[PDB]
């Protein structure tokens, strides 16, 4: 919207073209993460953690 | 159910107990007697009431 | 354990697959909180390649309802065990008995 | 270790004889412990004076009737138990009532003795009819702790007394009724705290505040034998900063400075060069009639004594 | 006019079990003190207990060490049962390192001066391997009552080492308490009562200290009760006089310097009211009146709790 454009011009706020989606912990549950598994399809570049 | 049971117990009288036939000047001293352990919670007694 | 049971507790405990049960009775040679290694009795040793019996236990994995199913060793070093004895208690099991 | 001590001691005494007392915040469970102890002590063990026995000059037994009194003897017993008497010096005294004429014999008609004060002078006792209205009797007041009913004395009254001696329950404790409620209270972050509501009505003689007061007194006196931690302490340790610095002691005068300058530092609360040395520029500069000349003057003199401007030193 | 209880013989039948007797109790307070003392004893008695444990080769409560048979959780619970007595410090870090086959007893702990382990026979784990070795560091704090992990989470305070293994602190040494009132025949008296308090603890607190601590706490709260204010007061005044005395007083009453004096004078500033009402610019225009004078009048109205605005 215009006014937000005005704000971006004012402060010079480079808008990030990527939205957040991270899988955060459900509300009101607290415990220890005991294990992690990672499944990459064949072909894609395995990350270091995999 | 619990309430009614408590009242039933408290109000029921018994032929013979502690303080049979002693006369109290009012209810507040009745409570004095029961909480002081000088008479059973139910016992036939003559009290003045307004 | 239940203080007042009915006797079925052992039947159910063994029959459920969560307990670990002895196949050839013997002596507990090695016990660790992941595996039970049993030295077979010479009678029960297969003539060709009897060797010892190794039971790997299952540690906290997620059940269908999100409950934990963990097996703990019951017996101690050097204890003699017989065929059909209860090695490890599964979830909500004690010394072979059902303890809900 | 470090406990939580109660604050905000609020007391709403509707009808001075009736006192409601609210207290927070209290650690878990202490509501019932103290409510119960206090209740027990107040109720069962309180030194007081009360009517024990009375002798009627005209009738000999509690079941007979006196002519011209509509109230039966037991009725008078019940009325007189309510009489609140406070004796000062004597341990047991035997008062006599002798009254004539029509109407309700009231507490005011009691024989006026030295030590005894009747807290409720308007208590009716008996109703006397016309033209006869002659009553004389002896009411015995004795001191004791707690509550002792007549029935236990007459049970253990192997010391048989002459006829007419009507025994009465001795209600020494001045409190007629006492109760305590415990309810939820949170200290801004801790929710497991409690409020204590003590409702107490006494029989006039003693004021409620003092009732609670001496109840707690007795309990503290019982415990006193054990509690002994009564430690003392000091704020901090001595000084390691002697503010006697050998060059800074002498007075400003040694600077042989202009009058103007002097009068200005003086009027600026500067006495010894030990004050000046610890003086903010802005101050010396604002002093009216203190300009470049006067300021440079002060500065040059401080430089001559080997010192600088805006000097620093703590504790002076 | 009463008696008062004197602390008499304190029997130790076992290290854990103790009976404390009180002879000269007035009738009626037997139960009162029995109950109060029991309450305080069970509720608030300070004790020490393990607060946390750090073992190296374990990231979280649920993994398992080679060469041991207890699971990590059972080791924590057994440590929870560990009864330890520290004298001076509040937080001590004990170090346990043992190898080889055997049941790990409490005695194997690296023994520090201030620490007394009352029952070293308390088992912790069972080794099962020639080379199986455990090393751990137990942090023990003193506290009262019962504190679970979940509240302690607030006070993380850089728990950054993920190796930290938190256990709930059951800060309470007393396990069981009973009392009996029995007729206390003193050589010249009819009706006195004797209190017999039977107390069973984890074997850390001695009876006399416990009983004294309880009496202390009760004494503190009853002292708190002793005063009852009932006080009232009239103070509440009005807070806006005609013009506020600290605004009526005349400039003369301010006393500064002949210059500033004649300045206010010939400036028509006669009252500290008119004064506090005027701003800098006001005086800047007066001839021979400038920055320093005015600033002086300001530094003085500084201690006169009034500014210029």
């Amino acid at each position: 919207t215009p006014e937000e454009k005005l704000l971006r011009a004012i402060f010079g706020e480079k808008a990030s073209d990527v939205k957040d989606s991270s899988l955060r912990v459900p509300n009101g549950v607290s415990g220890t993460v005991i294990d992690v598994q990672v499944f990459t399809r064949d072909g894609v570049e395995k990350d270091k953690r995999a | 159910q619990d309430v009614v049971l408590g009242l039933y117990y408290m109000t029921r009288d018994c032929v013979n107990a502690k303080g049979e036939g002693m006369v109290l000047t009012g209810p507040k001293e009745a409570e004095r007697l029961y909480r002081s352990g000088l008479a059973s919670l139910h016992a036939r007694v003559k009290v003045r009431i307004t | 354990k239940p203080l007042v049971g009915t006797g079925m507790e052992r039947a159910v405990a063994v029959d459920s697959g969560v307990t670990a049960v002895a196949k050839r009775g013997g002596v507990v040679q090695y016990v660790d909180a992941s595996r039970i290694v049993i030295k077979v009795n010479e009678d029960e040793m297969y003539p060709g390649e009897a060797g010892i019996d190794i039971y790997n236990l299952t540690k906290y994995t997620r059940s269908n309802q999100n409950t934990c199913i963990n097996q703990m060793p019951c017996v101690s070093l050097g204890e003699p065990v017989e065929r059909g004895d209860v090695l490890a208690d599964g979830p909500s099991t004690d010394l072979g008995e059902l303890a809900l | 270790t470090e406990f939580l001590k109660p604050r905000l001691v609020d007391i709403e005494q509707v009808s001075s004889t009736h006192a409601k007392v609210t207290l927070e915040p209290l650690e878990r469970g202490f509501g019932h412990t103290l409510g119960n102890a206090l209740r027990r002590i107040l109720l069962s063990s309180m030194p007081g004076c009360a009517v024990t026995e009375v002798e009627i000059d005209g009738v000999l037994h509690e079941y007979s009737t006196k002519e011209g009194v509509q109230e039966d003897i037991l009725e008078i017993l019940l009325n007189l138990k309510g009489l609140a008497v406070r004796v000062q010096g004597k341990d047991e005294v035997i008062l006599t009532l002798n009254k004539s004429g029509i109407g309700p014999v009231t507490a005011a008609d009691i024989t006026h003795d030295g030590d005894v004060e009747i807290v409720k002078p308007q208590h009716v006792i008996c109703h006397l009819t016309d033209e006869n209205a002659s009553i004389s009797m002896r009411i015995k007041v004795q001191r004791g702790r707690g509550y002792v009913p007549a029935s236990t004395r007459i049970h253990s009254e192997e010391d048989e007394r002459p006829i007419g001696r009507l025994l009465v329950d001795a209600c020494y404790s001045p409190v007629e009724r006492i109760a305590y409620n415990v309810e939820a209270a949170r200290v801004e972050q801790r929710t497991d705290l409690d409020k204590l509501v003590i409702e107490m009505e006494t029989n006039g003689t003693i004021d409620p505040e003092e009732a609670i007061r001496r109840a707690a007194t007795i309990l503290a006196e019982q415990l006193e034998a054990f509690v002994d931690l009564r430690d003392v302490r000091q704020p901090e340790v001595k000084e390691e900063k002697p503010e006697f610095d050998p060059i800074l002691l002498r007075p400003v005068d040694d600077l042989e400075l202009t009058v103007r300058s002097a009068n200005c530092l003086k009027a600026e609360a500067i006495h010894y060069i030990g004050d000046l040395v610890q003086r903010t520029e802005v101050e010396l500069l604002k002093t009216p009639n203190l300009g470049k000349k006067s300021l440079t003057e002060i500065k040059d003199v401080l430089a001559s004594r080997g010192l600088s401007l805006g000097m620093r030193l703590e504790n002076w």
